[PDB]
């Protein structure tokens, strides 16, 4: 008695929009669970939403989705990655949270908006994002989240 | 230059055969945060090969090599392994191996170019018909 999408996610930091519970009731009559946006965060780290119609069918979240601090990995293995397009290994927006920089002679971060703007932290995150690939789309400097848009992971 | 990458073992191969590449990895080492293989072919641009994270728990692979590359790494001895099996004609190349000193905000930066800070000098291989 598992859920009825065949979907895993037992990580009790980790939730999904829509819902788990909404998602079990999001099951064509062949036992397809196909949704239009979907996102998969995990509270205090961030989030990954997937924009469009995407197949959640028999996905073992726990196995392919980790967020952890300033990280996100989808899919560890490379051979269990499916083409681009299918499964999660497709266009999304991650939003990581913390995202502060690190004063390595202090051994503390900044984290005041004022000294991140003072010090034009958000001009390095536009870069790093250019550097691996995306697209740079926000800072949000109190709680650090930088959010950027991934054309496949 | 703050890290040195040098690669060897290049050679001439039969089709269906197999070659080892290595690369010897000097100064700041622990700085890398990933390692990657990357190839050029005469009159083609540099395209990605393969990569793994500093711990080598996470892997990337090209989807012409999925299957018969492997990466590795002996951070006892700071070198990274590139080993190719079933080659074929097509995977005739000069072969560089790179190093990333930043951490991967999502999986996917592993495959772009610019992500790498450090390169090698490449290897040649040659795969015979
Ligand atoms: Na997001």
């Amino acid at each position: 008695g598992s859920h009825p999408a065949g979907i895993i996610l037992t990580r009790d930091s980790y939730y999904t929009i829509p819902s788990m519970e909404e998602l079990a009731r999001s099951v064509d009559e062949n036992g397809e669970c196909i949704v239009n946006g979907f996102t998969i965060g995990r509270e205090g780290f961030g989030s990954i939403y997937f924009e469009g119609i995407v197949n959640l069918t028999n996905l073992d979240l726990d196995s392919i989705v980790h967020i952890r601090r300033k990280e996100v990995i989808v899919y560890v293995d490379d051979q269990n990655k499916p083409p681009l397009g299918e499964g999660l290994n497709r266009p999304a927006q991650v939003t990581l949270d913390e995202v502060w920089p690190i004063d390595k002679t202090s051994r503390c971060m900044i984290t005041s908006p004022e000294r991140l703007s003072e010090m034009n932290y958000k001009s390095k995150l536009e870069n790093a994002s250019r550097k691996q690939g995306a697209q740079f789309v926000d800072y949000r400097p109190e709680s650090g989240s930088w959010v950027f848009k991934v054309n496949h992971f | 230059g703050q890290v040195q990458l040098v690669e060897s073992g290049g050679g001439l191969v039969q089709a269906g055969g197999s070659l080892r590449l290595s690369c010897a990895a000097s100064g700041r080492t622990f700085s890398t945060y990933a390692m990657g293989w990357f190839r050029q072919a005469p009159g083609k641009e540099r395209e990605f090969v393969s990569a793994c994270s500093w711990s080598g728990g996470i892997t990337r692979y090209a989807d012409s090599v999925k299957g018969r590359f492997t990466i590795s790494r002996d951070n006892a001895k700071n070198t990274v392994y590139l080993q190719m099996n079933s080659l074929k004609p097509e995977d005739t190349a000069v072969y560089y191996c790179a190093s990333a000193a930043s951490s991967a905000a999502y999986s996917g930066a592993y495959y772009y170019t610019s992500y790498y800070d450090y390169w090698g000098q490449g290897t040649q291989v040659t795969v015979s018909s």
